[PDB]
C-alpha cells in the first residue's frame, strides 16, 4: 500500500503544514469551486461567495479530518468507517470529483510551501490522498 | 472555447513573466517520476532509476524545452487548435500507441508546477483559465483516438 | 467510424434477432444495480433499496425502453451521428450534469447483455463490431463537455 | 474492500465455473485482441492468430493465477507479491489495460453461464476483478 519512506514524507509534510490547515481547506474548497462548476450542485443551500463564514467552517472541517486521518494513515477504514458511511450511503457521491479535490489540495500546498514540496513529497502527497479517496468511496458493512 | 479579455490579459502576463527553460524539463521530470509506467517509452534516454538521475537526465531538459515549445505554440494560437495540432496527433496515433489520459495528466502536472515557481500570484480565477487551456490543449491533440 | 460490409450484416442480423422489450430494462437495471451512484438522478422513480425491487420497478423499463430506442436510432443512422444526437447531448450537458463515463459504462453493460442473451452466438467480431458502435455513439453523444 | 455475501458469490461462482478456466482465459485473451488492437504491443514475440498454441498455453497460465487468487481472497497482496513486482517493475503495464481485460474476461464468463451470471453474480465479479487488478497494480517494498 504505503512504503515506509512515503510514510515518514507524508507525517514531514503534514507536521510542516501545521495549523494553516483550515485556511488551506477553505483555500481548497475556493479553487475547486471556481475551476470545476460542476461539483457545485451538491451544495445547493451554501452561499458560495468569497470569503464566506460557511464555506471556512467547512474548510476547516475537512481539514481536522485530513490530519486525524494522517495520525491514523496506518488504520484508515477504522478512523473513517462513519465518513465513508456518509459519503457512499446518503450522499452518493461518484469517485470523479475526489480526484478534482485532491488536485486542487496538491495544488493549494505546492502555492503556499515551496522549499517542502519536492518530487519525493509529491510523489508521497499523490499517493496518500488517493489511498484516502479510495478509502472513502466505498460500500462496507 | 472562449475567454474573457480579463483572463487573457491575466493569461499573456504570467506566461510573458514564465521562464522559458526550466519549466518544461520540471513538468518533464515530475510527471516520470510521479507516474513510473510512463518511462515505458522514455527508456531509451538513459538512466531513471532515481528522480535524482531522472532530473539531471539532459536529454529529459532538451526534450522538455520542445514539449513547452508547442505547448506556447498552441497558447499562441488560441482560435483555431485543431488545424495547429494535427501533425502532433498524427504522430501520437500511429507511433507512439499513448492514449489520451497521460495528456491530462501532464497538463496538471504543469499547472502544479506553474503555481509552484508563481507562489502565490497564481490566483483562483488564473488556475481556472489556465486549467481550461490545458484541457483544451489535450482535447485538441487527442481526437482521433474517440 | 467505417464498418466492413461483413460486419454491417452481422450487426444488422443480431439486432434483428433482439428482442426489443426487455434489453433496455435489463441494461438499465444491472447499472444501476452494479453502480449504486447512478441512483442520484433515478432516485425519483421509487424504491431501489434492494436488486429485486430496481428489476420489478415498472419506470425502469418503460425508460429502457426509450434508452433502446434511442440506441436503435443511432444503429440505423451510422453515417451521421452528430447530427443524429444533437438534443439529446444538449440535454444531457444542461439539465442532467453527467459526466462522460457513465455513456461507456452503459454501453459495457449493454454489450454483456446481448452476450448473455444471446449466448454462444456472440463470436468475437461480432464483439469487437458492437464494440466500436457502443464506443461511436457516446462520443457522439457526450461532445458538448469535453 | 469486500463484504462475505460478496464473497461466497465470488466462491460460488469460480465453483460453478470449474475446470473450464483454461478455455475460458484463452478465449478471454482472444476477445480482447480482436476488440483493441492497441494491447497487442505487450507480445511481440507471439503469434496471435486464432487456436494458437501459445496463446492457449498463457491463457491457462493466467485462469490458474485467477483461481489461486480466488482460492487466497482474504490474502491477495502475500499471494500475487511475485506477480505484482513483475507486473510493475519489469513489463511496466498502465493499469488502463486492466479494465479490458477484466470487461472481456466478463464478457466470456457470461456467454457460457447464463444461470449463474444474476446481478448480484455481476456485482460481486466485477468488484472482485477491480480488487485483484488494483493489487497487482502496485509498486511496494
Ligand atoms: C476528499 C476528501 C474529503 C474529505 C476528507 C471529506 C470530509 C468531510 C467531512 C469531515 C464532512 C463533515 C460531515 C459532518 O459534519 O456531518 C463532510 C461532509 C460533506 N462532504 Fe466531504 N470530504 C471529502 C470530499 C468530498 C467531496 C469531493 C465532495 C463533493 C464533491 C464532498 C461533499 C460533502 C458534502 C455535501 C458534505 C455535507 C456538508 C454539509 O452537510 O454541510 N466531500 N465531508
Ligand atoms: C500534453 C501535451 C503534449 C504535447 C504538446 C506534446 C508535444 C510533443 C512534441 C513537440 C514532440 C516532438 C515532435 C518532434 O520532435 O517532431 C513530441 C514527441 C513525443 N511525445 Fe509528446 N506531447 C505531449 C504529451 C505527451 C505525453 C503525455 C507523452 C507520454 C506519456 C508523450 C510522449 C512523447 C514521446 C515519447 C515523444 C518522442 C520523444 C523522442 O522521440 O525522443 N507526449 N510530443
Ligand atoms: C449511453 C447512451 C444514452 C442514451 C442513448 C440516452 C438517451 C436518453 C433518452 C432517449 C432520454 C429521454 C429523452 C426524452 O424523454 O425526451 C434520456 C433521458 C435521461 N437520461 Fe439518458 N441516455 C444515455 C445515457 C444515460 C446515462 C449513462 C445516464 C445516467 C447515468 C442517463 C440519464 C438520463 C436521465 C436521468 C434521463 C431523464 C429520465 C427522466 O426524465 O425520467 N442517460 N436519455
Ligand atoms: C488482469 C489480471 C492478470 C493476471 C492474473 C495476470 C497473470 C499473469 C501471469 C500468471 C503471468 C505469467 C508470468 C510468468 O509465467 O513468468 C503473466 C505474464 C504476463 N502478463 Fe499478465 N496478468 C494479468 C493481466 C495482464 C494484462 C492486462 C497484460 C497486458 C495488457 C499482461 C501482460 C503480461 C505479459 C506481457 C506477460 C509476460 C508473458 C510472457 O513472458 O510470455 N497481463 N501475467
Amino acid at each position: 500500500v504505503l512504503s515506509p519512506a512515503d510514510k515518514t514524507n507524508v507525517k514531514a509534510a503534514w507536521g510542516k503544514v501545521g495549523a494553516h490547515a483550515g485556511e488551506y481547506g477553505a483555500e481548497a474548497l475556493e479553487r475547486m469551486f471556481l475551476s470545476f462548476p460542476t461539483t457545485k450542485t451538491y451544495f445547493p443551500h451554501f452561499d458560495l461567495s468569497h470569503g464566506s463564514a460557511q464555506v471556512k467552517g467547512h474548510g476547516k472541517k475537512v481539514a481536522d479530518a485530513l490530519t486525524n486521518a494522517v495520525a491514523h494513515v496506518d488504520d484508515m477504514p477504522n478512523a473513517l468507517s462513519a465518513l465513508s458511511d456518509l459519503h457512499a450511503h446518503k450522499l452518493r457521491v461518484d469517485p470523479v470529483n475526489f480526484k478534482l479535490l485532491s488536485h486542487c489540495l496538491l495544488v493549494t500546498l505546492a502555492a503556499h510551501l515551496p522549499a517542502e514540496f519536492t518530487p519525493a513529497v509529491h510523489a508521497s502527497l499523490d499517493k496518500f490522498l488517493a489511498s484516502v479517496s479510495t478509502v472513502l468511496t466505498s460500500k462496507y458493512r | 472555447v472562449h475567454l474573457t479579455p480579463e483572463e487573457k490579459s491575466a493569461v499573456t502576463a504570467l506566461w510573458g513573466k514564465v521562464n522559458v527553460d526550466e519549466v518544461g524539463g520540471e513538468a518533464l521530470g515530475r510527471l516520470l517520476v510521479v507516474y513510473p509506467w510512463t518511462q515505458r517509452f522514455f527508456e531509451s534516454f538513459g538512466d531513471l532509476s532515481t528522480p535524482d538521475a531522472v532530473m539531471g537526465n539532459p536529454k529529459v531538459k532538451a526534450h522538455g524545452k520542445k514539449v513547452l515549445g508547442a505547448f506556447s505554440d498552441g497558447l499562441a494560437h488560441l482560435d483555431n487548435l485543431k488545424g495547429t495540432f494535427a501533425t502532433l496527433s498524427e504522430l501520437h496515433c500511429d507511433k507512439l500507441h499513448v492514449d489520451p489520459e497521460n495528456f491530462r495528466l501532464l497538463g496538471n502536472v504543469l499547472v502544479c508546477v506553474l503555481a509552484h515557481h508563481f507562489g502565490k500570484e497564481f490566483t483562483p480565477p488564473v488556475q481556472a483559465a489556465y486549467q481550461k487551456v490545458v484541457a483544451g490543449v489535450a482535447n485538441a491533440l487527442a481526437h482521433k483516438y474517440h
